């Protein structure tokens, strides 16, 4: 029976995905629900090491508001209560001073949430689910800290497009240190503000190429280093509005072969450093004019890490 | 240290400019006269990418050319300057 269960899940998710998932490791992105329960089945069969978040959450909440005599508001443990007489919304959880003040389950027409509460709004750790309509089943997107109904913390996201994100959150938007995993397989480690790459970041693609540079307004913007790993060639220059125009091109030190990429000849411009310098001064002037008061080095200077 | 290629004006996706510098090196290895280098580079880009591309190669010049987006590159390596645009 266990083998039947495991095999039907494996054919449900896909054999390629199952084999890939066996090759996964803890440094990877947090899995979605199907992979999670597939691995639970696989482990409970094999014994291929134990965690429970709900236990810790409930551990945290029991110290909160308690029974008080003659209080004229809810202020306590309750069963399900409908917020409207039309029966479209419902909640089941503790109360404080007539508002949501503890851990409770909330059901909307299209959303459902389980987490802690403080003064009527979301202040704690919680998980969020969504559904397209009343017929569609639940789809999970969120896991992270809450404050005043919006995401002020470090959390989990599984975007609708198929992306998955890790990083800080503030004002309900991506803000802080974060790691982004794209649907096509790209990996981006960077620093986010205003749901764009407004900071220092490191990017690496599926084909092996990898990036170090600064980012602004969602595009590549600053001084940085790029490496063409298969060709053993690396590029250093300045980016402005998604595309770089000034740079120096060099071969990696260990190149010894005439085959993968040809060698750069050994002559160049006179005093080239001055010319490049003049160019990024031009770019900086135009940048300041087009986007004044902007700062690419907002919490990590270049001098700290070459 | 002395071996260096520098890009000083660019509107070009980056893998394409890597391809461009590779094939420019091939052009230098095969030929010596500027005109044949230009012919080879233009025909090669017109083959891999759709027509029409243009190329001007030399040592002392000044130029004013318009181009459509993501189709411009200008850089130094070795002995000669390369200007490339699609139009």
């Amino acid at each position: 029976l266990l083998l039947k269960e495991l095999r039907r899940q494996e054919e449900l998710l896909g054999a390629e995905a199952v084999a890939e998932l066996y090759g996964s490791d803890a440094n990877g992105c947090p899995l979605n629900e199907a992979e999670e329960k597939l691995l639970q089945i696989y482990r409970k069969l094999h014994g291929f090491p134990a965690v429970d978040p709900e236990a810790a959450i409930i551990e945290r909440c029991k110290t909160r508001a308690q029974r008080l005599h003659g209080k004229v508001d809810t202020h306590g443990m309750r069963k399900r209560i409908f917020l409207t007489p039309r029966k479209t919304e419902s909640y089941e959880g503790q109360w404080e001073d007539g508002k949501f003040g503890g851990f409770g389950e909330l059901l909307k027409k299209l959303s459902k949430y389980r987490g802690e509460f403080r003064n009527g709004l979301r202040e704690g750790e919680g998980t969020l689910w969504l559904r397209k309509d009343v017929k569609s089943p639940w789809v999970r997107v969120y896991r992270g800290e809450w404050l005043a109904g919006k995401r002020d913390g470090v959390g989990i996201s599984w975007e609708e497009n198929g992306d998955v994100y890790e990083g800080g959150w503030s004002g309900g938007k991506r803000d802080g240190f974060g790691r982004l995993f794209f649907a096509n397989g790209d990996i981006y480690k960077g620093e986010f503000r205003d749901d764009q790459h407004y900071g220092r970041g490191i990017l690496r693609l599926t084909s092996g190429d990898w990036y170090d540079g600064y980012w602004a307004l969602g595009l590549r913007e600053g001084p940085g280093l790029w490496c063409y790993t298969q060709k053993q060639q690396y590029f250093v220059g300045e980016w402005s509005k998604g595309i770089c125009k000034c740079g120096t091109m060099l071969d990696m030190p260990d190149k010894t072969t005439n085959e993968n990429s040809r060698f750069i000849p050994r002559l160049g411009l006179l005093r080239c450093d001055e010319v490049l310098e003049l160019e990024q001064l031009k770019l900086r002037d135009r940048r300041a004019q087009e986007y004044p008061e902007m700062n690419v080095e907002w919490r990590t200077p270049l001098v700290s890490a070459p | 240290t002395d071996r260096k290629a520098i890009i000083k004006n660019a509107d070009m996706p980056e893998d394409m400019q890597s391809d461009a510098v590779e094939v420019a090196l091939q052009a230098l290895e095969k030929f010596n006269i500027e005109k044949d280098i230009a012919a080879y580079i233009k025909k090669e880009f017109d083959k891999k990418y759709q027509p029409t591309w243009h190329c001007i190669v030399g040592r002392n010049f000044g130029s004013y050319v318009t181009h459509e987006t993501h189709s411009f590159l200008y850089f130094y390596f070795g002995q000669v300057a390369i200007l490339l645009f699609k139009s």
